């Protein structure tokens, strides 16, 4: 039951991982930190899906 | 509900229909020679009919 | 026209075989010996194969208005001669155990070879009739050879009444066409009024009995169970191989066969032949009835090529190669059945349940039946697949989608019974001319394997023969 | 040059094993091991000697080695063997699986054993010939002749002619379900060649000129369905996969190694190589049907895997779940997705082969097939269940195994192209866990008193453990370090994707 429940969370975790590569390209944390505001001049609505599902 | 596999069974119905239709065709054969000649007349009838509708 | 030496060289196949009947009949009346008659008959048929080279020295020409000799007829005469050669070599081991009068067999097979090599050469509707009946009278009488059983006579009588009935339908159709047309010559015919088409349908009835088509197939099980296995080798291969040539030539030459009215009717017969063969063929547990069921489907595949003879020139070689592959497959399979009856044994006990084992009894002979039985189906590395492949290509070429689909689904249905017999020869077990009979079927096994893997040389022969 | 020899060694070995059957009975085991060693030598020589890191945009025709020979000149049918980068991965995989097949059959003497091995080399050589095939007829002939000798394997070696359930249901469904669709794709080949013959005027059966043949819309769609039907009955797709569990549960597990690990490869190989490039617009129209069938396959195989009580049918129903990821990968417009499918596909073979070897190994230890009958064998076996735990662990997406990087780059590329069908697809990992744990807990966790026969257990020999140890270490290196084989396949995958992109 722990194994099933932790893999449900890991599916939820990998969902945000797909979205971050689709939106910002690089998955390194720091390069992500000063790449996130550069790519987000126009659209922001989909980042809540990334971050809520990351959460 | 998936203790037996449904789609394997539901695409086996070609074999079911073929075997049962093949059994019916075997039962259509008789061995009495009068009906063999009747088959010859009834083939002539349908061939002439199928030629006269063309 | 009169007789010229060109005509005699062209007629050399019909001549050597006829001289063989006379010499065989004189030899029967002189000594009545099995060894001498078998030797004399096989020498004449081998002499006919040698003389095929000499008619190849002659070109495409006529002998009489009855016959036309082309290179197409050269190949069909060859198919009939090897089947006659095949049936005498399978009959000697079966007839050694026969009680008496063991010598009339080769005389009737020789008459049937005359009939077969007369339907190869055809140009007039009368030669069509002199050929059908010359071969039927030995097939009237040879399925009734060894009438001492309770089923050989049964089989002979059923085939006798039905074959005379088909010949009467063919003859009545043959005249109802000639009422419109001024001549019965194939070429001169058709020079779409309903009487000519109605006469044509009657000839289809009289021809589709012997070709085992869908509403006339009822004889093909029973006589194949009743007849001797040496007769079944000839009755499966030579008769229908010879008969298919004349029915193809009539539609190629006659302009009435160009019209779609006859084309639709023959296509439906071909459609139903595949289906009504390959569905009733599953339940059989008898090997002779099993081969008789497959014969109906094989002649159906020949028809789905023949309907598209008039669209594209590839149908000529397609029919030719499937006939060559079909000859070799059936001769090997029926030879193994006859080779299991090495004595006369009264009634031979052959069945699919009787063929459990047979690899630990006789391993070589089981391999031949398996190779040929996989060749009947459509498995590659066998000549039947290349023949199957051309008939699919011909149906694709002529846009006969229902017919080519029928071959595939007919192949899909018919794979089942061929494979059971192939594996039933691997379950747990329940003289000099015999070695010669084994050599014939083993020679055919090597041929079907090497012409399935490497099929080009047979195509070269076929395009050499086709005009 | 090397390609004629590399497809012929399997057939040459079958002739020689059956020749030396008269000389001895312990010969064909040792003959077969060396002959498959030569097969991998030529395959690994092509990996090392060839320029595996070649140009990524060298067109659709690109081959490290190529053979041509006239076979039937009337249609231009030729022995057009030609090896690409991803085709070379397939050849090295089947050479390794052939070594495992001939190693699992070691110490297996019978009334006849040369017959078994000539058939064994014949079927493995048939798969190699499909993998090296550019001419359509040669591809089809090899596709259909690897399919005949397995029937004899399931028939005469499924059980030795005692029970009739090893032929009339299992082997017969295996044979018919493949051959009807094989004939379908043959008439598909012929319809494509005839429309090309109308266009140009030459009878050709070659892939390069059939690649760009002009066809009107609404025509090539039917031929694409015709290709896909034969490519959907060999790898397990949703409507037609009933043959797979019957085939794996009855054949000996060496025949099951051939039936699972490498026969499932060739259909997705053909979807990558022969179906995608020939029909770009038809495949672009057919794509969403392929995605729906892919997601249905993953969920369906896992449920049927959870619901089953035996082991051979259990791993046989994992395979249909695994191939759904591959089908969705192929039917998308992403280079990363295709390269994920290749690593997932090689790992699929490597993760099914070890499980089948071990399931057969467990049966011959205990003489009992039903999984729920046993339980708690961990205190008795010393190396089988520990190694089996990692293989069940490698089935799902556990990192350090090749399956994780495989399935998961597909999901990256799949979300790159289309969101909603991918977000459904990811949930198969949760379902992969539940049938993986079901296998593990029903078989090994528990008390040994669940079965009376679980109280006297044999030992495990050295060579089986050696060939299990090699697979687990090989699969871990593919999970941790998958770069070398991705650099190999990059250019072949790239031109297929560029053609699928540019031709639409």
């Amino acid at each position: 039951k722990a194994f099933v429940v932790t893999r449900v969370g890991d599916v939820f975790l990998a969902f945000a991982l797909f979205i971050l590569y689709n939106e910002l390209g690089t998955l390194n944390f720091r390069e992500m930190v000063e790449l996130a505001p550069a790519h987000f001049a126009d659209g922001n609505n989909m980042l809540m899906w990334a971050t809520l599902m990351l959460l | 509900l998936l203790k037996r596999d449904p789609l394997n069974s539901m695409m086996n119905i070609p074999a079911v229909l073929s075997r049962f239709a093949g059994k019916g065709l075997l039962l259509s054969e008789n061995g009495y020679l009068r009906w063999y000649v009747a088959s010859m007349s009834i083939g002539a009838v349908v061939v002439l009919a199928l030629l006269m509708v063309l | 026209m009169t007789i010229t030496p060109q005509n005699l060289i062209a007629l050399l196949p019909l001549l050597i075989v006829g001289l063989t009947v006379v010499v065989v009949m004189l030899s029967i009346a002189w000594r009545r010996n099995h060894f001498l008659n078998a030797t004399l008959s096989v020498i004449g048929l081998n002499a006919a194969l040698v003389s095929l080279w000499f008619v190849g020295q002659a070109g495409a020409m006529d002998v009489t208005p009855l016959m036309r000799v082309d290179g197409f007829a050269m190949l069909y005469t060859g198919l009939v001669l090897l089947a006659s050669l095949a049936t005498c070599t399978f009959a000697y081991p079966w007839l050694e155990g026969y009680n008496d009068n063991k010598d009339e067999f080769y005389l009737l097979v020789l008459i049937a070879a005359l009939g077969g090599i007369l339907l190869a050469n055809a140009n007039h509707l009368a030669s069509l009739f002199l050929g059908i009946e010359l071969i039927s009278l030995p097939l009237f009488g040879l399925v009734g050879y060894a009438f001492r059983q309770k089923r050989s006579l049964e089989a002979s009588i059923k085939y006798t009444i039905l074959s005379a009935a088909a010949s009467s339908f063919l003859l009545f159709g043959m005249a109802l066409v000639y009422a419109q047309s001024g001549d019965l010559s194939f070429v001169a015919l058709g020079k779409n009024e309903p009487l000519l088409l109605a006469g044509f349908g009657l000839m289809i009835v009289g021809l589709g009995f012997k070709l085992s088509l869908v509403p006339f197939h009822l004889w093909t099980p029973d006589v194949y169970q009743g007849a001797p296995a040496p007769v079944s080798t000839f009755l499966a291969t030579a008769s229908k191989i010879a008969i298919f040539g004349v029915v193809m030539r009539l539609f190629l030459y006659a302009p009435v066969g160009d019209s779609e009215a006859i084309r639709v009717v023959l296509a439906i017969i071909a459609f139903a032949s595949i289906i009504f063969g390959n569905l009733m063929a599953l339940s059989q547990t008898n090997i002779k009835r099993l081969l008789g069921y497959s014969s109906i489907s094989h002649l159906g595949y020949l028809l789905v090529a023949l309907i598209a003879l008039q669209t594209g020139e590839m149908s000529m070689e397609a029919v030719g190669v499937y006939l060559a592959g079909y000859l070799f497959s059936s001769l090997g399979a029926f030879g193994v059945v006859s080779l299991m009856s090495s004595p006369y044994r009264g009634p031979d006990a052959d069945s699919l349940f009787s063929y459990r084992g047979l690899f630990w009894h006789r391993p070589i002979l089981a391999a031949v039946m398996t190779v040929m039985m996989l060749s009947l189906a459509g498995i590659p590395m066998t000549l039947g697949f290349i023949g199957k492949f051309y008939v699919l290509a011909v149906g694709v070429q002529a846009h006969l989608w229902w017919l080519v689909g029928a071959v595939v689904v007919g192949s899909a249905i018919g794979l089942y019974y061929y494979l059971r017999v192939a594996v039933s020869l691997y379950l747990h077990a329940p003289n000099w001319q015999y070695s010669a009979g084994g050599i014939v079927v083993l020679i055919s096994a090597l041929l079907v394997l090497v012409l399935g893997v490497w099929p080009q040389p047979l195509i070269s022969i076929v395009r050499l023969a086709m005009p | 040059m090397l390609l004629p020899w590399l497809i012929l060694i399997p057939f040459i070995g079958g002739f020689l094993c059956w020749q030396t059957e008269r000389f001895g009975v312990k010969v064909p085991r040792w003959i077969a091991l060396i002959t498959m060693g030569l097969t991998l030598a030529l395959s690994l020589q092509l990996w090392l000697q060839g320029g595996y890191s070649l140009t990524q945009s060298a067109g659709i025709p690109q081959w490290q080695s190529e053979f041509d020979m006239p076979w039937i000149p009337r249609f231009g049918i030729s022995i057009h063997l030609a090896i690409d980068g991803l085709s070379l991965l397939m050849v090295v995989l089947t050479g390794l699986l052939g070594v495992l097949a001939v190693l699992c059959s070691w110490k297996e003497i019978e009334k006849y054993q040369g017959f078994f091995h000539l058939n064994l080399m014949w079927i493995l050589g048939g798969v190699i010939g499909v993998f090296l095939a550019i001419d359509m007829f040669l591809f089809f002939f090899f596709w259909e002749m690897m399919l005949v000798p397995m029937y004899f394997l399931i028939a005469l070696w499924g059980h030795k002619a005692s029970d009739g359930k090893t032929r009339i249901t299992a082997a017969t469904k295996f044979f018919i379900y493949t051959q009807a669709s094989g004939l379908v794709m043959l008439i598909a080949i012929l319809a494509l060649v005839f429309v090309h013959y109308n266009a140009t005027g030459v009878w050709t059966f070659n892939y390069e000129e059939l690649l760009n043949t002009p066809m009107s819309s609404g025509v090539e769609y039917l031929l694409m369905l015709g290709f896909f039907i034969a490519f959907a009955v060999k790898m397990p797709v949703v409507p037609l996969h009933g043959w797979l569990p019957d085939a794996h549960s009855q054949a000996p597990t060496a025949g099951s190694v051939d039936l699972a690990g490498i026969l499932l490869k060739t259909a997705a190989y053909g979807l990558l190589r022969f179906s995608l490039p020939l029909f770009p617009n038809a495949s672009a129209e057919f794509a969403p049907i392929a995605m729906w069938l892919g997601v249905i396959g993953i969920f369906y195989g896992a449920w049927m895997a959870f619901a089953q009580t035996d082991i051979k049918r259990l791993i046989a129903y994992t395979s249909v779940s695994h191939m759904g990821f591959v089908l969705i990968a192929i039917y998308t417009g992403s280079q990363l997705a295709y390269q994920g499918a290749v690593i997932q596909m090689i790992a699929h073979g490597l993760s099914a082969a070890g499980l089948f070897i071990l399931c057969g190994q467990l049966y011959e230890r205990i003489h009992t097939r039903d999984m729920r009958m046993m339980g708690g064998l961990w205190s008795k076996m010393k190396w089988l269940p520990a190694l089996s735990l990692f293989f069940a662990v490698a089935t799902l997406g556990m990192p350090g195994t090749g399956n994780f990087v495989g399935e998961f780059m597909i999901l990256f590329g799949s979300f790159q192209v289309v969101p909603v069908i991918t977000v459904i697809s990811t949930f198969g990992l949760v379902f992969a866990s539940v049938y993986s744990l079901a296998m593990l807990h029903r078989a090994y966790f528990g008390k040994a008193k669940s079965q009376i026969a679980s109280q006297e257990l044999p030992g495990m020999s050295l060579r089986e453990l050696f060939m299990i140890l090699l697979l687990v270490v090989l699969l871990v290196l593919l999970g941790f370090y998958p770069q070398p084989i991705l650099d190999t396949s990059h250019s072949a995958i790239g031109n297929i994707q560029q053609w699928f992109v540019n031709s639409v």
